[PDB]
């Protein structure tokens, strides 16, 4: 049984923490955040219109 | 390159010849001279005299030479600043922040100053650039300024909790640092919060140059979302809940808790405005809140506490 448990895994947010100097949301479970909606899936919604 | 500005500044003030005493008395006897020349010209000047040619002329040059002996004096002992200032480096302010203040000091130590006394301008002048220096780096070094006397008392804790330190080999309690210092504990404890410095919110937390302190702090001042929301809706229901009231229950809630402008009305003023007494008021009050208790427009704003 290896260490990649679901409950150390599942996350998700609402409304949480924000970060100080740029006012984005928070990252990592340890606090809520949310996943980077980087500039790879970016262009993926680019590309769909 | 040549970028080093200390550089730049010690191959300059390498140039102009180190004096002597008896220069010094000279130089001293020459600023003195112009200065009370200036003086007079000054006083003379108002409503005064129509100068002979020789005599105004040569006293302008006197006033002139003045000058040059003061700041011949400046640049000969430049190099005595940096002497002094050298040793508070590695600390606070820069060297040539440091330089400069030493020089500002220099300027009041040479002005404020008198050669009867028969002493070497070093002897004097040693000590007012220490001075300036000392206070530079308390005021103009610490992000949070602090003022002089608490830096000199923080310093004298910092020296007497390290040099205990290094004498009992473990670190000072902070009533043996009280005692010692014939202060109170909880003062020293002051002391050593103050002596905090504000870490950098510029640091790689991260192993690699990506993740900064910035990027990881909670602002516990933000809007909540649902809190804003939720008073919003306490507003709406309050509201609500009043409008069952009669309209003078209505207007005594709303003028007693200032639901209306923001103003909160007292006994007196509400009385005034009704034109009735203020214990009037204050029964209309209590009936009104006894009133507002009963379960059946309670329950509905209980949630919001």
């Amino acid at each position: 049984k290896l260490h990649h448990l679901v409950d150390d895994k599942i996350h998700a947010r609402s409304t949480g923490p924000y970060s100080m100097i740029t006012q984005q949301p928070l990252g990592g479970k340890a606090q809520f955040g949310g996943q980077r909606f980087g500039e790879m899936e970016c262009w993926a919604m680019q590309a769909y219109g | 390159a040549s970028a080093d500005s200390v550089r730049a500044y010690l191959k300059q003030i390498g140039k102009v010849a180190l004096l002597n005493a008896e220069e010094e008395v000279e130089l001293a006897k020459r600023i003195e001279a112009g200065l009370y020349a200036t003086q007079l010209m000054t006083e003379l000047s108002e409503r005064g005299e129509k100068l002979p040619a020789a005599q105004r002329r040569d006293m302008m040059w006197i006033c002139r030479d003045g000058d040059r002996a003061k700041n011949h004096l400046l640049e000969a002992n430049l190099r005595l600043v940096v002497s002094l200032a050298k040793r508070y480096t590695g600390r606070g302010m820069a060297f040539l922040d440091l330089i400069q203040e030493g020089n500002l000091g220099l300027i009041r130590a040479v002005e404020k100053f008198d050669y009867t006394k028969g002493y070497k301008f070093s002897t004097y002048a040693t000590w007012w650039i220490r001075q300036a220096i000392t206070r530079a780096m308390a005021d103009q070094a610490r992000t949070i300024r602090i003022p002089v006397h608490m830096v000199e008392v923080i310093n004298k804790l910092g020296r007497i909790q390290r040099e205990l330190l290094q004498d009992l080999g473990r670190e000072p309690t902070p009533e043996e640092l009280a005692k010692e210092m014939d202060i109170t504990p909880e003062k020293v404890l002051e002391i050593q919060q103050y002596a905090r410095e504000p870490i950098s919110l510029d640091q790689t937390i991260g192993d690699e140059g990506d993740s900064q302190l910035g990027d990881f702090i909670e602002d516990s001042e933000a809007v909540v979302a649902v809190d804003a929301v939720s008073f919003t809706l306490l507003q709406d229901q309050l509201q609500s809940v009043l409008d069952t009231l009669s309209e003078r229950e209505a207007g005594v809630v709303r003028l007693r808790f200032g639901l209306t402008d923001g103003q909160p009305r007292t006994l007196d003023e509400i009385g005034q405005v009704y034109g009735v007494t203020r214990e009037r008021i204050r029964q209309i009050e209590s009936k009104t809140m006894s009133k507002l208790r009963h379960p059946s427009r309670s329950q509905v704003l209980r949630d919001y506490l």
